[PDB]
DNA sequence: TGGCCGTTTTCGTTGTTTTTTTCTGTCTCGTGCCTGGTGTCTTGGGTGTAATCCCCTTGGCGGTTAAAACGCGGGGGACAGCGCGTACGTGCGTTTAAGCGGTGCTAGAGCTGTCTACGACCAATTGAGCGGCCTCGGCACCGGGATTCTGAT
DNA sequence: ATCAGAATCCCGGTGCCGAGGCCGCTCAATTGGTCGTAGACAGCTCTAGCACCGCTTAAACGCACGTACGCGCTGTCCCCCGCGTTTTAACCGCCAAGGGGATTACACCCAAGACACCAGGCACGAGACAGAAAAAAACAACGAAAACGGCCACCA
């Protein structure tokens, strides 16, 4: 009964660098200014769709905490299987 | 098997998922048996375009 | 709390094929996963395979010709090889 | 004398390799939490998380990022640029099949 | 008979879809690529008929096939 | 003698092919060319009529789709003529 | 519906396949459902890119 | 001989790799146990097999015509080179908050017991839906005039 | 702006064949009843998710500065389009055969179900060593700069 600062802005954590580092993983060299706001953009809207669905499979199951199981699902149902968090 | 001999090339006795991860991409049939799975740990191969290395 | 997995038998496995090698847990979680998932694949195409030819049984011969579809070229060769011998030691 | 200043690209270069070669996670751990617990709230109020739901959240999201590098950086290269600009993500997105 | 399937067949399905000029390579790349679709679903669709013990490939053999592909073809069931 | 210019023909032809929905392939070199591959896995075979009429079907529209990709991809290099990398390029987003 | 609208505008009493294919694809929720359907005798939605027109 | 440019080397450095030392936690082995896997017997129905039939696929003949193949002129588009300017890479000082460690607490995950509503199953019923037959109108193809549109002038 | 020619649109006529309707029938959906069981609900435990505070420090951030890259422009040339002519084989129709797919009937063996049992596999504990971390170090690389070499200009 004692709920967390409401959450705003929080697009703003997924920093210049981050966005920089992941590139540098992807083989990129060089990145114009306006890449980041398109990146932030698909971004969120990835998540949308995988948060979505686990919300949907967690009431389903008429609890209240989003599992593992539940993201492991969702991104399955969506031809993205991911490996390490069965069991 | 793969896995084996990637960890004794990078000189490490017990096989960890980046291994796993080596293992999988370098294998042409296993590449394409899982090809739209993630190894959670498993980074990419290295891999650098030629035209971006310096002339 | 009694939670099965494929452990002790990818241990063994790998004491064949790599005396001297360890494994971590996560990646005997990795291979957990694997393991599932390749038998959720063959057991759903061997359920379809056995609807669409209005048989209720399922067989070797529909395990046969799902793994026929889901692997590759000589991997596929090398199971279907491996499976027919297995089934025909154990019949005798 | 001179202080000593790598030419531009020198140092990306070096960074891909080490980016590369390991495997850390990239995105600071609280910040993902709490964009993820925003975008949450706007379907269903007041949802806990476990732990390990975050971090498989976090997995699958950079892979998928870095996938989306890759293509991009080949659409870029085609293009006969070096540098990737927005109309080659929504290149390599649009032949995804997303949009 | 893989020259059966003409240039100025593939310059129709080009102009379907919105290629306005062709370079002269096109054509034998694009057989290539043909070759190693129709493969890939007939290796599959030999596969149905050869489980149901038969010896004719049907339309329902071919629909599966594709299926399994994430190709879905609407109208031969 | 009249004669167009480069192009205007190509457009024209544009507009008729995305009208109309007919089969642009021949049917009896398209029914060879399946015979002659499905004799590599399997002798004897025959083949229902339509059979032959689906793979067709769905072999058009498959490269249909990949032409609209490799347009957007001669398109995002600067040019209008589409050339085997940009056919390369496609084939590897695509994952195949 | 979707197809009836279509079949009217092209002054057709009878939907066919091809009225079935403009319905689907000039509908972003339908065409999302089926993006991944082949529609036989269906074609294409006309589309010209801009960058091929003159001028 | 003077100048300019290519190169080589050299020295500074610095970030990466390699070698050594402490630890530690994470992994390999042992133990006890119990429930899930194995042996046995039973039935029955699903699958294998055999005969038949017919329909529907393959092969051939012929014509004929539309489409494929080919030649050629040209124009416009691919492509290479060049100049520039600005956006982006690199470095440095500052700051901000990420991370870690501790402490609290309570919602809700998780397990158990009970029981009632509900679904499997079964017999009788019947009317909705399917196979077959028939017909007419929407559409398609033909032809001909009207209108539009494009390019050279 | 013009105009000619090629293409398209429209309007009407004829036909034709597939859509729509009708009728017999049959079996699949309906109703009523029975019985086992699964999940709805209550209730209890205790895990872990959340909240907060403090300290640290590494990452983020703003800015200065220099330059490599995107972009626009120009010239060139090549190769694709468009159009006329020749050829060929796709297509349509028509027929023949046989083979294989569908059908029905019979049989039997193989698997579900039940029971009885027991050993392998699975929590818990322990210890020990590979690797993580830290540190030193080697060291390979980058690149400024300079030192050398080589190349050219003039005319002698």
């Amino acid at each position: 009964k004692r709920h967390r600062k409401v959450l705003r802005d929080n697009i703003q954590g997924i920093t210049k660098p981050a966005i920089r580092r992941l590139a540098r993983r992807g083989g990129v060299k060089r990145i114009s200014g306006l890449i980041y706001e398109e990146t932030r953009g698909v971004l969120k809207v990835f998540l949308e769709n995988v948060i979505r669905d686990a919300v949907t499979y967690t009431e389903h199951a008429k609890r209240k905490t989003v599992t593992a199981m539940d993201v492991v699902y969702a991104l399955k149902r969506q031809g993205r299987t991911l490996y390490g968090f069965g069991g | 098997e793969l896995a084996g001999n990637a960890a004794r090339d990078n000189k490490k006795t017990r096989i960890i998922p980046r291994h796993l991860q080596l293992a999988i991409r370098n294998d042409e049939e296993l590449n394409k048996l899982l090809g739209r799975v993630t190894i959670a740990q498993g980074g990419v191969l290295p891999n650098i375009q030629a035209v971006l290395l310096p002339k | 709390s009694r939670k099965e997995s494929y452990s002790i038998y990818v241990y063994k496995v790998l004491k064949q094929v790599h005396p001297d090698t360890g494994i971590s847990s996560k990646a005997m979680g990795i291979m957990n996963s694997f393991v599932n998932d390749i038998f959720e694949r063959i057991a759903g195409e061997a359920s379809r395979l056995a609807h669409y030819n209005k048989r209720s049984t399922i067989t070797s011969r529909e395990i046969q010709t799902a793994v026929r579809l889901l692997l590759p070229g000589e991997l596929a060769k090398h199971a279907v090889s491996e499976g027919t011998k297995a089934v025909t030691k154990y019949t005798s | 004398k001179k202080p000593h200043r790598y030419r531009p690209g020198t140092v990306a270069l070096r960074e891909i390799r080490r980016y590369q070669k390991s495997t850390e996670l990239l995105i600071r751990k609280l910040p993902f939490q709490r964009l993820v617990r925003e975008i949450a709230q706007d379907f269903k109020t007041d949802l806990r998380f476990q732990s390990s739901a975050v971090m498989a959240l976090q997995e699958a999201c950079e892979a998928y990022l870095v996938g989306l590098f890759e293509d991009t950086n080949l659409c870029a290269i085609h293009a006969k640029r070096v540098t990737i600009m927005p109309k080659d993500i929504q290149l390599a997105r649009r032949i995804r099949g997303e949009r």
